[PDB]
């Protein structure tokens, strides 16, 4: 669990200097945009349930997991989506705040994929309802915006995968 | 009863009674009438049924009432036929109220511990029931005879 | 004390999980498992994860194994890291 | 045999295991509190009651020894299986001989 | 070459340690029965001329294809060189239980001897029964169960030496496999 | 096929075996001679198996349970009557992880 | 079903079922065919229901029809009778085990957050599901729609 | 920037998640003895042999077993003209007694891993009950006159296994007998005869 | 954990189909005697501690497992062993009930034969013990009830073997 | 043992062992000359101790011998003086280790289940090992008999 | 968990035989070390931070593992140490007093290599540490309780390597 000043301190600490000109100059790098960030996790915030609700409207509303048979069927399963969903929407936002994807595999990707195959989840069918909803939240934070919010994204996908 | 335990069933799960606990507390209560006829042959039977069924487990565990045994002597075989009596009541209850509850929370939570803190063998007081229970569905049909001898065998079950 | 005084059905304390673990036990299994809550979809608690690997005694392993099984988890590996096997004296 | 030989051998250990006490409680003096003299109540006990007896006798008495020992019942009723097949199965493969 | 003092020497050079308190303790028990190990090897050495006919012979009845022609026991020449590793391998094996480690085993008599039986020609799995032989005879000699001379000892256990002979067989029984 | 009624009882007896025992007669034998046999076949004329039996389990289902999580294995009625079509078809999915439809 | 109850709800004290459960997995039993006898008719009627439960759902809540609401448009109405598929599918599977968990772990647990990342007003799928029970009436007379109604009345509690 | 790195979060971390992997306490993933041995194609005689002869059921317990199960090479390889007398005796049906020990001979109590055998003698006995002399010098690691072929085997519980050249048979092991002929003393005054009188003992008679 | 009332209706759903007329014939054996499983569930949990005495007397008891040495020497061991039948003989009732071998495996059999080869507990000697036990459980209900409660059993027998 | 439980009670508690542990731990190597003796006497004196055990066992409940008792007939008796030699084993083990830990974890943790599924009276077998202490003290001098009477009176202790 | 009166009751009861003379031989050899090892234990408790610090200070205390990038730089990391090696120099006092080495890989081995390799903690720097605690540990109970105390070291050294 670093952000972007935490893995800057820790790199320019774990070789026992101080913050030389390089490491401020990332430090710098990252206070610019810290303007842009929390008005990217200010709107996010806002519009969570409706970001979501675009997702699977989209990418996996109406396929055959939807249908009898399909896993997303039942009405605990379903509800178990959206309440899944929450956490990459959620999850994409501290690291688009934190500037690092550290507490990405900290808290999300580490048995992940080794719990989704146990309990047979479809990995096809997630990645791509986060794609989706990676494309809605680049309508709402904007351009710049949504290419942080979507560097996280395709973080969980492909650490998913 | 059923009517305690299928709400108290309901009720830790925050719940109302499904259909399937309210056809069967109906289904019950028009059960009630065959019920108590049923209690009512082994109320006025307790004579037969008890004193009888301590002639069985006498002749099947003569250990018990030998010098030596829990119950010997007058005083003891007394005792001993006294608690057929109890559990030849209880089973009245359980029939009448559909359910070992009665028996349950009478006569058999912690039963081993009493047998075995008054020195009876617990073994023995389980042929006794046995015994009753082949007297009382001796004088009950088919019908009735998978009900009566049915509460008799779970206190036998939860007896050892 | 331990767990098997003469506990069975009809007594006093209530029927329940009897582990045949010795005094003090120092036998530990090393299990692997998901549990799926199934409960979180009226209660609405926050998440945890399910996927768990963990040392648990020999002395409740069995009651923990049990438990397991009875919200609908599956248990994936179990070893027995810590403990010998038919020793009569050294599990304490 | 050579696995109802294995169960001959198991036999013979488990009559070792208990002989310095199988014959330790051959001199003490056990006496019973009923069954043998009429003239104490020993209810059912007077014979044996009501279906107790067993299909044989010997199921119907506990013992090490006995118990694993009408064992032999099952090991050697699947070896009789498959010889005693080996008379009659030796008749025609014998006796078609003679025949071509 | 080392011994049984030495090679904790160079475990001891291992660690950068002096040889202190814990590891004198299993020297001190080494030369408590040092008196042990001399009239254990003292056993091996004064039957050793027989013991290498004993064994050599004893791989000839159980596999006599090589005292067959074209095998490797028919020339006579052949044969004397037989009876000489019979007991080149005793008389290593006799340093090995003499020093109380296997390093003059590992590195005087089985240093290319795998290679060097390939490139004679020699049948691998007899000199195993040529070498298991006298792993038998041994710890037959050492317990003093051979069934035709015993030897006069102060009686006390030796199956530690037994064992310790039975463990340098089979440290050459190994490396010529 | 047993195709072989030119062949009787009477295959396999090999007339010429041949005997000298030296400069007289010939000492012809009928011996039959059989082969290195073995007869090669799986479930013979009987059970040849007296207890020490329970060999039986079901077939893996995957990740799921044995015994299936039903629905891909075998129903055959009535479909209903609306039943509006998939159109993302997202793969066939296999032994449904552990929760039935019943979870 | 009914008899799963009972297995589970005695499994969880580490028993047998006792005398009283037995009853309600003997009496279940006993009423077998006459739910397989009553769900072959409402098979027989569920493009009968359907029909008459799209009627009186938008004469009553012309707002999800009209441009505008969720149900506006062909391929919205097209799955909206697929919804009254399963569900009257379902409650052949609840009048058939007799309970409500194939009303519960589907349909039921976690419903309203379905609905309502669908944008389908919660309130509205209540009086589709009474929409429905009320057409059900129609196509059933009075001795068998009585014991169908318990289990109609059980998913609008369940929705609330 | 050090290579050898480590694990943790927060400050003070190296880059590298926890456990290298973000796991601090691993589930295994190897199996048991006999089915690792199952997946290497090389010891199908020696899993096939624990299954007869129920020695399987002893190196499928959890203690912590150092196996030094041979290849099929090695059991091919018992057709030694020697070896064939003190082991062909087992091929017979009735001799599963002496088929346990030997193969029991061949489990070690203990996780001996090669690396650990750094030019140490260490002997055991096995689960057999006879002491084994293991022997790592020169990275030549012995277990009587195993010469192993393969390191080692990670397995479930801890355990180890090491590929063998050969088959060890334990020290005072002595082959069976082969079946034979109860015999009887055809006559009773041949052996009359045969024993020695008082007086002969004493040298009153020749 | 389904019945077979639950596996007819659940496997019946997870493609959706409505039960047809083919499938009601599992029902229809099974609500037939529905009868005959609690009868055959009534005498076994009378008959509980009485079918265990038998079957450990008949079988493991005679063995040597017994004995010094042998798996199930000391009290606590030997406790353990009627504490463990005592399952086999519970959960198999439940199967017998339920018309499904669903329960057994869902909360016996995973992780059982697993569990018993870290324990060092010997599956012969265990299998032997509950076909004993399938024996005499034949003796009770009668011959088709065992039939239905030993067609259970040996459904433990072999996924423990 | 003393000094395995010293060490598993330090260990949990995580420190070291106090004088109070390592004066004691000191003080039973010291009595383990003293030790050896008394278990030696109980070894060879198992045919006395185990026989005359039987002695005043079957004296004092002639049920159990008796036809009908669990130790009728040749066989059972010859088991029923085979657990006496077992208890007694397990004396002595408690003798050279200082403590029933020995005891502990072989005869007696769920005796009460192994005896109660044998049909064989607990009580009775208490009454066995109570027989043979008379015996066994009888064989020592005071300074002893308070031992070796003290660790058959814990096996009384546990096995009721 | 067995000591050496544990182990030679175990060995002397799963062959289900008394105790014999040998069996007893090697529990009077133990007795006669009884003397020894409480005096060994004793000193060890009183300069338990001392032998450590010696340790230390005598081993690893300047390598470049000590030094920024080493696997014990942070403060955290050092401190964990001395907290890491108070276990090895005090459950080795255990093996010394119970005699038997079963209580360290029960509670210390197993699990431990496996462990450091996943921490990226150096084996190597690890078992030189333990060396050099056994080095100043036979300094203080003497030579032979050195021995004793020495036996169990590299007995982790063995398993830990
Ligand atoms: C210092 C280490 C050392 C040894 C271990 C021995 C062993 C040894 N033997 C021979 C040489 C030989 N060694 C054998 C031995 C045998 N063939 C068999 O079938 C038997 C299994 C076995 C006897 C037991 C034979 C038969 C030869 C003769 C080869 C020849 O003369 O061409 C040679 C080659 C020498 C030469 O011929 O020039 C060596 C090195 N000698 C040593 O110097
Ligand atoms: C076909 C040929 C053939 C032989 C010649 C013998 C050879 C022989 N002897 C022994 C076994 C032995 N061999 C000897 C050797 C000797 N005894 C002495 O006292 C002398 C020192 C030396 C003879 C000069 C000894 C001491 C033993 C151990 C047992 C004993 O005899 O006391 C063994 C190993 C055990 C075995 O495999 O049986 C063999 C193969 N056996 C055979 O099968
Ligand atoms: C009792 C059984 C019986 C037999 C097995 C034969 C064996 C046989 N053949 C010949 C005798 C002969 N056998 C052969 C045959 C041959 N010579 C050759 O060089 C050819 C390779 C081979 C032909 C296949 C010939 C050519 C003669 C000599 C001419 C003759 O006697 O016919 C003789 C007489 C030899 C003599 O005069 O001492 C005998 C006994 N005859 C018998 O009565
Ligand atoms: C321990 C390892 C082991 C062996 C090496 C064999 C050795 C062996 N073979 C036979 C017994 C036999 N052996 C032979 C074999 C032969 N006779 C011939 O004339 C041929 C030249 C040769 C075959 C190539 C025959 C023909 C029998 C008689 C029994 C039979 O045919 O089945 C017997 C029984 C002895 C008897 O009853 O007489 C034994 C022990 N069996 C073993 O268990
Ligand atoms: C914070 C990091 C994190 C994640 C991501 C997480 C996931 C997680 N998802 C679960 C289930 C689930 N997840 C889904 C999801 C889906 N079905 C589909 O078809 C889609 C592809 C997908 C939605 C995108 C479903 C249906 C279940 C229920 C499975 C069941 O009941 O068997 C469960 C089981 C328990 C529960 O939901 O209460 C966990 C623990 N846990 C975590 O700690
Ligand atoms: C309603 C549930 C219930 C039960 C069962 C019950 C039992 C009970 N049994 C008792 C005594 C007794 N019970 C027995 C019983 C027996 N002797 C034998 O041989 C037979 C095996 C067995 C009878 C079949 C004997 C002999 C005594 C007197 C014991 C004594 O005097 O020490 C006593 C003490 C005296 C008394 O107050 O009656 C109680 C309380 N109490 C209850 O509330
Ligand atoms: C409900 C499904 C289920 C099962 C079956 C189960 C088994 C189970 N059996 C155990 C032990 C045991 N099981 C046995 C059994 C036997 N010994 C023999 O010789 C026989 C072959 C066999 C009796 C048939 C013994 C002796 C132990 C004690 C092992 C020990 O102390 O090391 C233990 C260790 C803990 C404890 O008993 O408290 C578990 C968890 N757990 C479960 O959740
Ligand atoms: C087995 C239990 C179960 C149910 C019920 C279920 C419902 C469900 N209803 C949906 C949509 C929908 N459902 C409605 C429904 C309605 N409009 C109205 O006026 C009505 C009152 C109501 C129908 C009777 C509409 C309008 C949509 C489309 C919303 C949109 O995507 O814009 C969707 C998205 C995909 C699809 O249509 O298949 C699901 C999954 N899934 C399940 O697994
Ligand atoms: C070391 C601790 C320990 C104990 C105590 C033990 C007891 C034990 N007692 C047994 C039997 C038995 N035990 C008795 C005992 C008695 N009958 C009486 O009347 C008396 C009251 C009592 C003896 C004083 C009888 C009769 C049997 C045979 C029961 C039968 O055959 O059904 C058996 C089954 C047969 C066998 O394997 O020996 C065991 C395992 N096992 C142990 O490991």
């Amino acid at each position: 669990m670093q952000d972007a000043i935490t893995s800057v301190i820790n790199a320019a600490d774990v070789q026992g200097k101080y913050l030389d000109a390089n490491s401020v100059e990332k430090l710098r790098g990252y206070f610019q945009t810290g303007e842009l960030r929390v008005r990217a996790a200010a709107t996010i915030a806002a519009n969570a349930a409706t970001i979501i609700k675009e997702a699977v409207a989209k990418s996996l509303l109406y396929s055959d997991i939807t249908r009898p048979g399909g896993n997303m069927y039942t009405t605990r399963r379903y509800a178990a989506c959206i309440r899944d969903l929450d956490y990459y929407l959620r999850y994409a936002t501290y690291g688009m705040l934190a500037g690092d994807p550290s507490i990405l595999d900290e808290r999300v990707l580490n048995g992940l994929k080794e719990t989704y195959n146990s309990l047979g989840v479809p990995i096809g069918a997630t990645i791509q309802a986060i794609q989706a909803m990676k494309e809605v939240t680049g309508s709402l934070v904007g351009s710049d915006a949504g290419k942080e919010m979507g560097l996280y994204f395709d973080y969980i996908c492909s650490g998913l995968s | 009863s059923i009517v305690t335990k299928s709400i108290v069933n309901a009720d830790a799960e925050a719940r109302y009674l499904s259909p399937g606990e309210l056809d069967r507390i109906k289904s019950f209560v028009l059960s009630g009438q065959r019920r108590l006829r049923i209690a009512q042959t082994l109320t006025e039977n307790r004579e037969r049924i008890v004193k009888q069924g301590g002639q069985q487990l006498f002749q099947r565990r003569p250990d018990v009432v030998s010098p030596g045994g829990n119950a010997y002597g007058e005083e003891m075989t007394a005792t001993c036929l006294r608690d057929l009596d109890y559990y030849l009541r209880l089973v009245t209850y359980g029939i009448i109220a559909g359910d070992v509850t009665p028996i349950e929370e009478i006569g058999l939570v912690g039963v081993k511990e009493m047998y075995s803190a008054l020195g009876t063998p617990i073994s023995g007081v389980a042929e006794g029931i046995r015994c009753m229970k082949d007297v009382a569905c001796s004088l009950l049909s088919g019908e009735d005879a998978a009900e009566v001898g049915f509460y008799f065998d779970y206190t036998l079950a939860a007896m050892q | 004390a331990y767990d098997m005084d003469g506990t069975g059905a009809g007594s006093l304390e209530p029927r329940g999980i009897k582990s045949s673990a010795v005094e003090k036990d120092s036998r530990c299994f090393k299990v692997t498992f998901v549990l799926p809550s199934q409960s979180r979809l009226y209660t609405f608690r926050e998440l945890q994860n399910v996927y768990t690997t963990k040392m648990v005694p020999f002395s409740s392993w069995y009651a923990e194994q049990q438990r397991i099984q009875k919200m609908g988890g599956k248990i994936l590996k179990v070893e027995l890291v810590a403990g010998g096997q038919m020793r009569s004296v050294g599990n304490q | 045999q050579i696995e109802l030989d294995a169960a001959y051998t198991s036999l013979a250990s488990s009559r070792a295991f208990l002989a310095p006490f199988a014959a330790m409680a051959a001199d003490m003096d056990i006496r019973p509190l009923y069954g043998k003299n009429p003239q104490v109540f020993a209810g059912q006990f007077l014979g044996v009651g009501a279906g107790q007896w067993g299909k044989t006798g010997a199921d119907t008495v506990r013992g090490r020894s006995r118990r694993v020992a009408a064992d032999i019942g099952v090991k050697e009723f699947q070896l009789e299986r498959v010889k005693q097949l080996v008379v009659d199965l030796q008749r025609a493969l014998a006796l078609e001989d003679a025949e071509a | 070459m080392l011994d049984a003092f030495s090679r904790v020497v160079v475990n001891s050079d291992a660690k950068a340690a002096y040889v202190g308190g814990s590891d004198l303790q299993a020297l001190k028990s080494f030369i408590a029965d040092g008196n042990k190990r001399l009239d254990a090897v003292n056993s091996i050495v004064s039957n050793a001329s027989c013991m290498v006919s004993d064994a050599v012979s004893g791989m000839i009845c159980e596999n006599p294809g090589l005292i067959s022609p074209g095998g490797n026991c028919y020339t006579n020449r052949r044969m004397a060189a037989c009876l000489r590793d019979g007991e080149i391998i005793l008389r290593y094996v006799s340093y090995a239980l003499l020093a109380g480690d296997a390093s003059v085993l590992e590195d005087r008599c089985l240093n290319g001897l795998k290679e060097t039986y390939i490139a004679l020609g020699v049948p691998t799995n007899s000199s195993i029964r040529a070498v298991s032989i006298m792993k038998a005879q041994a710890v037959a000699f050492i317990t003093n169960t051979a069934t035709e001379r015993k030897m006069s000892f102060a009686a006390g256990d030796c199956t530690s030496l037994a064992s310790e002979v039975a463990s340098y067989f089979d440290r050459v029984g190994a490396a010529i496999s | 096929d047993v195709v072989n009624a030119a062949y009787p009882k009477n295959i396999k007896n090999k007339a010429p075996v041949i005997s000298f025992d030296g400069k007289k007669g010939v000492k012809l034998e009928m011996v039959t001679l059989q082969t290195f046999a073995g007869d090669d076949s799986e479930d013979t004329l009987f059970d040849y198996s007296s207890g020490k039996f329970m060999p039986q389990k079901p077939a893996d289902m995957g990740i799921a349970w044995p015994s299936g999580d039903g629905r891909q294995a075998e129903m055959k009625g009535g479909k209903g009557s609306f039943n509006q079509p998939d159109l993302r078809k997202y793969g066939p999915f296999p032994d449904f992880l552990k929760r039935s439809m019943d979870l | 079903s009914l008899v799963t109850q009972v297995i589970l709800s005695a499994d969880d004290e580490l028993r047998y079922p006792t005398a009283g459960e037995l009853e309600t997995i003997s009496s279940y039993l006993k009423t077998g065919e006459y739910r397989i006898r009553l769900i072959s008719i409402l098979q027989g009627k569920e493009q009968e229901i359907i029909r008459l439960a799209s009627k009186k759902i938008f004469q009553l809540h012309p707002e999800y029809i009209a441009p505008g609401g969720n149900a506006s448009g062909a391929r919205q109405r097209a799955l909206c009778l697929r919804d009254y598929g399963w569900y009257l599918r379902l409650i052949t599977y609840a009048i058939l085990a007799g309970d409500k968990e194939p009303l519960e772990k589907i349909g039921i647990i976690g419903v309203r957050e379905m609905y309502n990342s669908l944008g389908v007003p919660i309130i509205g799928m209540i009086d589709a599901i009474k929409c429905l029970k009320e057409a059900t009436v129609e196509v059933i007379s009075q001795e068998e729609e009585d014991f169908v109604a318990p289990y109609y009345d059980y998913i609008i509690q369940g929705m609330s | 920037r050090t290579a050898y790195p480590y694990t943790g979060s927060g400050y003070g971390s190296a880059g590298v998640p926890y456990g290298q992997d973000t796991y601090g306490y691993k589930a295994t993933t190897a199996k048991s003895i006999t089915e690792t041995a199952a997946q290497a194609g090389v010891f199908n005689t020696f899993v096939k042999l624990l299954n007869e002869s129920g020695v399987e059921k002893l190196v499928e317990q959890a203690g912590p077993y150092t196996v030094f199960a041979p290849t099929d090479d090695a059991f091919a390889a018992l057709l030694e003209p020697h070896s064939f007398n003190k082991l062909a005796t087992l091929l017979r049906p009735e001799n599963n007694d002496a088929l346990r020990k030997v193969l029991m001979h061949h489990v070690i109590p203990g996780a001996f891993t090669s690396a650990s055998l750094m030019d140490r003698a260490v002997t055991v006995k096995s689960l057999a009950g006879e002491p084994i002399s293991i022997m790592g010098l020169n990275k030549l690691v012995t277990a009587g006159t195993a010469k192993v072929v393969r390191a080692d085997v990670p397995c479930a519980n801890g355990c180890i296994i090491h590929a063998v050249s050969s088959v060890i048979i334990p020290p005072n092991y002595v082959p069976v007998p082969q079946p034979t002929k109860p015999v009887f003393p055809r006559s009773v005054i041949a052996e009359i005869a045969k024993l020695p009188t008082p007086r002969q003992a004493l040298g009153l008679d020749p």
